[PDB]
């Protein structure tokens, strides 16, 4: 798996 | 204590997860704190998706606090989107509680399976401003000017499964969670809690590579040249297109990740990235890294790194500070 923001 | 305390919860012996409200009740929920992205985001009862099932829903109808607003929004994540509109109300950390805006989803359509195979309700960012959509001022920032707590800053102590729970300290740094000195890393930026460091892993050095602590990423990422250098001379195992790396645990060849500054030194041995799949084979590991390229040579340092030290992230100073983890509390 989880990579979390853009 | 002008500091919190949210007992962080493992999930999968991997991520973690820690509650919050939203609505001027109570109205609870379980969280992904995520120190890499800045908006608190919460399942409406107006979610219509699947993925939502399963979660907890907020009633904005049932709480006196809430303020509406309706701004449609859509939420990127580096692994999923997720739409609704904003709304604003009450949001309760701990037994702080601020008029805090957020958003209410009701698609979750875009973050599956993840949603749908994952025990949290919502997602709480806790990092910069910059880093949020709509432009909404970090929790513990707002906390701060609020005098709610003292330092703007929170700590974050993993909870290692079987063995302790952890904390996410509003306000201040707990002696009781690390062992050592504590170091200062000065962010590069106000957007991620980005540091910078040498990396370095067999002999392999990408020198002033970016490294974001990112407590929402359950990884190690590396830059893609980096994971394929890396993995060359081991005895590592990458399923064709698929990011698994097979090891045996016992490999004397894995390599020791190796981060530097002039004031620290900070490493990740095998024993914090590797990943027993014994399921799977007798014996077997699998690495817990991921091959990303972003536009500037980053690693992002997950909950693998987080989970052996012991973090501070201030945003008073603008740094972020590492001291080793307690092996137990």
């Amino acid at each position: 798996x989880v990579v979390x923001a853009x | 204590s002008s500091n919190d305390n949210i007992e962080l919860v493992d999930f999968q012996n991997i991520m973690f997860y820690g509650d919050a409200e939203v609505g001027d009740n109570q109205q609870p929920f379980t969280f992904i704190l995520d120190t890499g992205s800045a908006n608190l985001w919460v399942p409406s009862v107006k979610c219509t998706t699947a993925g939502c099932l399963t979660k907890h829903l907020y009633d904005s109808s049932k709480s006196r606090t809430y303020e509406k607003d309706g701004t449609k929004v859509e939420m990127n994540y580096v692994s999923g989107t997720v739409s609704g509109f904003f709304s604003k109300d009450l949001v309760t950390v701990g037994n702080l509680s601020l008029p805090y805006k957020f958003i209410e989803v009701i698609d979750t359509n875009g973050f599956e399976p993840t949603y749908t195979a994952s025990t949290f309700d919502g997602i709480l960012g806790l990092g910069w401003k910059d880093l949020s959509i709509g432009s909404v001022d970090p929790i513990v920032v707002e906390l701060k000017n609020q005098n709610k707590i003292e330092n703007a800053l929170f700590t974050f102590y993993l909870p290692v499964h079987d063995k302790h729970t952890g904390f996410l300290t509003i306000g201040g740094i707990e002696e009781r969670f690390y062992e050592g000195p504590l170091t200062y890393e000065k962010l590069n930026h106000d957007l991620y809690w980005q540091i910078t460091l040498d990396a370095h892993v067999g002999n392999i050095m990408l020198e002033k590579a970016n490294c974001i602590v990112d407590s929402g990423t359950s990884a190690i990422t590396v830059p893609t040249d980096f994971l394929n250098k890396m993995l060359q001379n081991l005895d590592v195992i990458k399923v064709p297109f698929l990011p698994f790396y097979v090891t045996l645990c016992n490999n004397s060849k894995l390599p020791t990740f190796e981060f530097t500054s002039e004031n620290g030194k900070y490493t990740l041995e095998p024993e914090y990235y590797l990943q027993h799949i014994e399921d799977v084979g007798p014996g077997l590991c699998m690495l817990n890294i991921i091959g990303l390229d972003f536009p500037v040579p980053t690693f992002i340092l997950g909950d693998p790194f987080m989970r052996k030290y012991f973090t501070v992230f201030d945003y008073d100073n603008h740094s972020v500070g590492i001291a080793l983890a307690k092996k137990n509390l």
